[PDB]
RNA sequence: GCGGGGUGGAGCAGCCUGGUAGCUCGUCGGGCUCAUAACCCGAAGGUCGUCGGUUCAAAUCCGGCCCCCGCAACCA
RNA sequence: UCCCCCGUGCCCAUAGCGGCGUGGAACCACCCGUUCCCAUUCCGAACACGGAAGUGAAACGCGCCAGCGCCGAUGGUACUGGGCGGGCGACCGCCUGGGAGAGUAGGUCGGUGCGGGGGA
RNA sequence: CGCCUCCUAAAAGGUAACGGAGGCGCCCAAAGGUCCCCUCAGGCGGGACGGAAAUCCGCCGGAGAGCGCAAGGGUAGAAGG
RNA sequence: CUGACUGGGGCCUGUAGAGCACUGAUAGGGCUAGGGGGCCCACCAGCCUACCAAACCCUGUCAAACUCCGAAGGGUCCCAG
């Protein structure tokens, strides 16, 4: 976190047109809006990299906007292994339940939080094969909420 | 209805004391008996004998309440018990029927168990409903060793109003319910 | 070997072999995978060749996830017999699998032992293979 | 989950609103005793009488016959003669039938 | 049917006439079956009889 | 209730040989039981009828010291 | 259920029948009668419930009886076999606890014969 | 390809027709005998090859699996 | 016309579960009784009747809450009618029209017809 | 070798093979008609003999029970008791 | 003039695909009735599971005779060509 991505505007464009050109067709939604957007494809690919539906990419839209947002779904094409399309989901400052990386002092790479887009954390810290822990005896910074149930096993 | 000694005694000493003891703001809150209802889980009786109908004139005579007979639900072989033969008597207690037995249950009946060190505290619901075993029915005062001819002992579900198990031990200790532990 | 231990029905019919893998194609339990790239019926035996590998190679290390399951009867009529008279019998168990399935992950290994063993288990099945590594776009999932 | 109440009521009411008739549908509360004919083709009510709207009291029985002709006689006079007798979850008995006898005096045809 | 569940003649017991066939169990119901059924010849319903079919 | 099928429950005095009325309602008019609620040693509070022992074995062993001191 | 819990048989005379309460022997039954004033040998069955009474009311006041005497009994036996007191192995391996000989009987306290077979003779 | 069989230690009933495991020998204990066999008096031992289903209930009825005997394999 | 309640429909859970709050003038319930009608394979629990002292405790009505349940886009895909190609095959791809399911955003703690009682 | 159920059967109907699975050749004098009332399985808790399972009580429980017997459909707003 | 086929409109369906809510299968993990496993104990208890054991939870899948879903089409009727 965070992280700059170009994004652009579609309409009536072919998703296979789009994709043809290396580009990457998208959606950009919240509660209050929704756009037909397209990425690079390569260039999203490094940004994606790190940033995992974990950390905030920006999206400076061409209008000038820059838009916040999460990455919340990538349906891939099953037979080329290859991202199909993208949601981001626009950051405003509502809440929003969202994976939270973890990183111990390990079923769990992460965790669902109930989380405000200005308390969206890096991390969360675990402590120290086979003995496992719990969500409930967990950290939880400041403004972070345990969206589980706190049965699941890490 | 007509008053007995248990009835006037739940109004007089226990439902002043109830409110004492945990709050209550309407006059429904407080605990009640809802009714008292007996089973005799016969079996013994399934096809050997018609021996319900001796239980049953006993029952009737230990509640003043006829018992309606109750049939197999379904089959069981290891029981050697098929579906539908009348294995228990069971008889729901009510009102001032309810009151009387009860009186009699607690005054003669339980002091009459031998080896009688007081009712099993835990038997509780979780939801305030009481229930306890006997196994003699010549416990009861309307019932002589020599009128009997089979010992039959019986289940005795006491069902109250009370939400939860502390309230309806409550009711039920102050009733005159001899608690063991 | 790998069969379902009950059955509704014993026979099965022959399948189709259309489309890409419907699900598990995504890395999702180990860091590496083995993904089928072309469809087919894949034996318990094939499954276990491709087992055996990997363990010999691990020497009895790491951890290895098998993601396909053979519960698909696989029938077969008796040698030099004439057609018809019903069904053969059931003589083996296969998995239908399709481009893009994770057949296999493997975790708890240098990344190293997992490439070359996967790479050995790709030798003991009947169609070409991919190893691939858990990706975000598979963390996504 | 259901009771033995509103099953008994869609188990009579089902019954008679398969047979095409006005629907003479009675409700009772422990103090009184209320009806409205009423047309299910369209879920709409013709006529209706009650203890609470006569404003009459005394025997709940007797007072249920005096509503049954005072429906039946608003009935007639809307041109209504055939009907279907709702007891709903009630026994036929009682005020339900005090009620029911009253409107065949006045004239409804059940 | 079997020789268990047998088939059986309804007769009127008016005028002793056969109207109606039917079966019985005559080991679940050995008495002869006596039900009331219409009679075509009497034209009014009638205390019908089992006789042997 | 149903008519003709229960015993007619009437006024009744239940006596129990300590002396104890009890007056309730039964099928029988008058019963003469041997122990009540008023006499049994649990609900006498704490009858303890020949056992008070408490034990007093087995350190009550005592009687006496007579080994030298 | 009268005395103590027991109803003893009436048609039999006052002395016996007390001795068919657990806890009553011969030695008890001619106590109470005496320090009672009942006719030790008036039968059972020509007893005022004065007289039940005044019998009933020594008999379970005097000594424990019938339930109670058995726990004392039983709570005895297990601090024995709890202890581990050498009685305490008798009574756990249901064996004599009175220096009575095993290798033959003791068959009241070890019960019907578990006949096994027996070593063999040659041919 | 067809058929029959699996149940105390051995050899066979019970299955058909669902509830009840039976018979001979053997094994064990005791007698008679100087002793042994024979003989006489008693007793024990079988969840019925296995799994699954129908059933209130399966040795028994229905399916698969194991195992073991028997038959057949002709016209070319 | 508007609020409340009673009754009866319609939609068929965006209406349900759970949690909470609230209502007794009225209406409804519980309730008070079991003489009478009627009733219990026993029980006035239910069914029923006669009542009107009490309570909204239960039930019910009305609210609030999104934990559950339920609903649920847009976008992308699968598949496909029809038209075409490709591969030895298993199978795959293109054009045109159609287009899911899952999941995401999000929604929802009902909406309304008719009659009746009360209210302003 | 006739009949019934399901699948194959390509979302109307129909649709073959010595294709994959089952069942029928009865039954019921109520297991029929109608009126009236009642609602299960199972889970947890409580209850003498009493058990995993008899009968009793409380709570949860939309239908997973039941509907004589195969299967499918249907079904508690009953076709179940 | 009603025909094949075609336009609009209504209804009917359960395949493709998908899904796992039911019936089954099913990988790894948590939690856990009946034990096996067992330092021990049976005097009355226990006790611990880097193992199998439902149920529940999480992750991940499969199915002609599974479907909470569900197309494109197909059929039929009406009107029009
Ligand atoms: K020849
Ligand atoms: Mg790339
Ligand atoms: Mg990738
Ligand atoms: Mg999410
Ligand atoms: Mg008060
Ligand atoms: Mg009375
Ligand atoms: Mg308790
Ligand atoms: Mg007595
Ligand atoms: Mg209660
Ligand atoms: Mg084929
Ligand atoms: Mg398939
Ligand atoms: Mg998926
Ligand atoms: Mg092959
Ligand atoms: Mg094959
Ligand atoms: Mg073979
Ligand atoms: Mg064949
Ligand atoms: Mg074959
Ligand atoms: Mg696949
Ligand atoms: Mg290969
Ligand atoms: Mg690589
Ligand atoms: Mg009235
Ligand atoms: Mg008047
Ligand atoms: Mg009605
Ligand atoms: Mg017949
Ligand atoms: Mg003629
Ligand atoms: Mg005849
Ligand atoms: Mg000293
Ligand atoms: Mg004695
Ligand atoms: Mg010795
Ligand atoms: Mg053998
Ligand atoms: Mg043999
Ligand atoms: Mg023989
Ligand atoms: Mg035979
Ligand atoms: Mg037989
Ligand atoms: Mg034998
Ligand atoms: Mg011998
Ligand atoms: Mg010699
Ligand atoms: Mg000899
Ligand atoms: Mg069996
Ligand atoms: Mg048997
Ligand atoms: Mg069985
Ligand atoms: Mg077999
Ligand atoms: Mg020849
Ligand atoms: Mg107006
Ligand atoms: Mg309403
Ligand atoms: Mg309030
Ligand atoms: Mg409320
Ligand atoms: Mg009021
Ligand atoms: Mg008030
Ligand atoms: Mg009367
Ligand atoms: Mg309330
Ligand atoms: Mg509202
Ligand atoms: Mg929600
Ligand atoms: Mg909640
Ligand atoms: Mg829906
Ligand atoms: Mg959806
Ligand atoms: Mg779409
Ligand atoms: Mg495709
Ligand atoms: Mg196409
Ligand atoms: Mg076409
Ligand atoms: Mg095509
Ligand atoms: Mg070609
Ligand atoms: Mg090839
Ligand atoms: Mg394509
Ligand atoms: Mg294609
Ligand atoms: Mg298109
Ligand atoms: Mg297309
Ligand atoms: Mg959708
Ligand atoms: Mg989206
Ligand atoms: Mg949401
Ligand atoms: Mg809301
Ligand atoms: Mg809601
Ligand atoms: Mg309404
Ligand atoms: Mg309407
Ligand atoms: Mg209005
Ligand atoms: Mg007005
Ligand atoms: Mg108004
Ligand atoms: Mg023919
Ligand atoms: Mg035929
Ligand atoms: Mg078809
Ligand atoms: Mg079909
Ligand atoms: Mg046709
Ligand atoms: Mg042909
Ligand atoms: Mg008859
Ligand atoms: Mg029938
Ligand atoms: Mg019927
Ligand atoms: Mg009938
Ligand atoms: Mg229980
Ligand atoms: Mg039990
Ligand atoms: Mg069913
Ligand atoms: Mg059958
Ligand atoms: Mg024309
Ligand atoms: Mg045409
Ligand atoms: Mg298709
Ligand atoms: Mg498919
Ligand atoms: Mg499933
Ligand atoms: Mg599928
Ligand atoms: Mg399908
Ligand atoms: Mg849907
Ligand atoms: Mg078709
Ligand atoms: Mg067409
Ligand atoms: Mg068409
Ligand atoms: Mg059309
Ligand atoms: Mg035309
Ligand atoms: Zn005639
Ligand atoms: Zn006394």
């Amino acid at each position: 976190m965070e992280y700059r991505l170009k994004a652009y505007y579609r309409e009536g464009e072919k998703p296979s047109a789009l994709r043809r050109a290396g580009k990457l067709p998208g959606v950009m939604y919240n509660r209050h809006l929704n756009r037909k957007v397209y990425v690079d494809l390569v260039e999203f690919d490094k940004v994606f990299r790190q940033a995992s539906i974990h950390h905030v990419i920006v999206l400076e839209l061409p209008d000038g906007q820059s838009l916040p947002t999460l990455v919340r779904q990538v349906n891939l094409d099953k037979r080329r292994r290859r991202p199909e399309h993208v949601d981001f989901f626009v950051l405003s400052d509502e809440p929003v339940e969202m994976y939270v990386p973890l990183r111990f002092v390990e079923i769990h790479r992460d965790i669902l939080v109930k989380v405000s887009p200005r308390n969206i954390p890096e991390f969360i810290e675990v402590d120290v094969i086979g003995d496992s822990l719990h969500a409930s005896d967990l950290k939880l910074p400041p403004g972070v909420e345990l969206a589980v149930s706190p049965e699941e096993t890490i | 209805p007509l008053d007995v000694a248990l009835k006037r005694k739940y109004y007089e000493e226990v439902r002043p004391e109830l409110i004492r003891r945990f709050g209550y703001q309407n006059v429904w809150e407080v605990p009640r008996l809802e009714k008292v209802v007996i089973n005799q889980g016969l079996g013994e009786a399934k096809e050997d004998a018609r021996i319900l109908e001796k239980a049953a004139q006993e029952l009737a005579l230990i509640t003043g309440q006829k018992p309606a007979v109750t049939r197999a639900k379904k089959s069981i072989s290891n029981f050697k018990l098929r579906k539908g033969m009348p294995i228990g008597l069971r008889v729901t207690l009510r009102r001032d029927r309810m009151w009387i037995f009860l009186e009699k249950l607690l005054n003669v009946a339980l002091p009459r168990i031998r080896d009688f060190r007081g009712l099993n505290p835990n038997s509780f619901d979780g939801r305030g409903n009481y229930n306890l075993g006997l196994r003699e029915q010549l416990i009861f005062p309307e019932i002589t060793y020599d009128m009997v001819d089979a010992l039959r002992g019986m289940d005795i579900a006491v069902v109250t109003t009370a939400e939860t198990d502390e309230e309806a031990r409550a009711l039920l200790e102050l009733l005159g319910f001899p608690f063991r532990k | 070997m790998l069969m379902p231990r009950r059955m509704k029905y014993r026979k099965q019919q022959r399948g189709r072999l259309k489309g890409a893998t419907k699900g598990g194609d995504y890395v999702a339990f180990g860091d590496y995978g083995l993904v089928a790239l072309e469809p087919a019926w894949i034996t318990a035996q094939q499954i276990e060749a491709a087992r055996v590998a990997m363990v010999r190679h691990f020497r009895r290390g790491g951890k290895i996830f098998i993601r396909i399951f053979p519960d698909k009867p696989y029938t077969k009529k008796p040698l030099e017999v004439r057609m018809g008279k019903g069904k053969g019998n059931v003589e083996g168990y296969v998995a239908v699998v399709k481009p893009g399935r994770v057949m296999f992950e493997v975790a708890g290994v240098t990344e190293e032992q997992a490439m070359e063993a996967l790479r050995i288990a790709g030798h003991k099945l009947p169609i070409k293979t991919k190893i691939v590594r858990r990706d975000a776009y598979d963390e996504a999932q | 989950r259901l009771t033995a109440y509103e099953r008994r009521k869609f188990r009579v009411r089902n019954r008679i609103k398969r047979t095409g008739r006005l629907r003479l549908s009675v409700f009772r509360s422990l103090k009184h005793i209320y009806a409205q004919i009423i047309d299910d083709e369209k879920g709409v009510t013709l006529v209706s009488a009650s203890s609470l709207a006569l404003k009459l009291k005394g025997n709940k029985t007797e007072v249920a016959r005096q509503v049954g002709r005072a429906l039946a006689e608003k009935a007639l006079a809307l041109g209504i003669k055939q009907v279907a007798f709702d007891r709903g979850p009630y026994k036929y008995h009682g005020r339900v039938k005090a009620l029911a006898e009253g409107a065949r005096e006045g004239g409804l045809e059940f | 049917a079997s020789e268990v569940r047998i088939k059986l003649l309804l007769e009127c017991t008016e005028c002793k006439r056969r109207n109606y066939a039917t079966e019985k169990n005559k080991r679940n119901t050995p008495n002869k079956l006596e039900l009331r059924k219409y009679c075509p010849w009497c034209r009014k319903h009638t205390v019908h009889r089992e006789v042997k079919i | 209730m149903k008519e003709g099928i229960h015993p007619k429950l009437v006024p009744a005095r239940i006596i129990c040989g300590c002396g104890n009325v009890i007056e309730t309602y039964s099928t029988k008019p008058e019963i003469y039981v041997e122990v009540c609620s008023k006499c049994h040693p649990f609900y006498t509070g704490q009858q303890r009828f020949v056992d008070t022992e408490g034990r007093v074995e087995r350190f009550q062993r005592r009687y006496g010291d007579s080994y030298r001191k | 259920a009268r005395i103590a819990g027991v109803e003893i048989p009436r048609n039999k005379r006052v002395d016996v029948a007390l001795t068919y309460i657990y806890g009553i022997g011969k030695a008890r039954a001619k106590e109470a009668l005496e320090k009672t004033g009942i006719n030790p040998a008036t039968r059972v069955k020509d007893l005022t419930e004065a007289e039940v009474v005044r019998l009933r009311e020594y008999v379970e006041n005097t000594w424990k009886l019938e339930g109670e005497l058995r726990a004392e009994v039983a709570a005895n036996i297990k601090r024995l076999m709890d202890i581990g007191c050498y009685r305490g192995l008798r009574h756990r391996r249901g064996l004599p606890v009175r220096g009575q000989r095993t290798r033959t009987n003791a068959r009241t306290r070890k019960g019907p014969r578990k006949t096994v077979a027996g070593k063999k003779k040659a041919p």
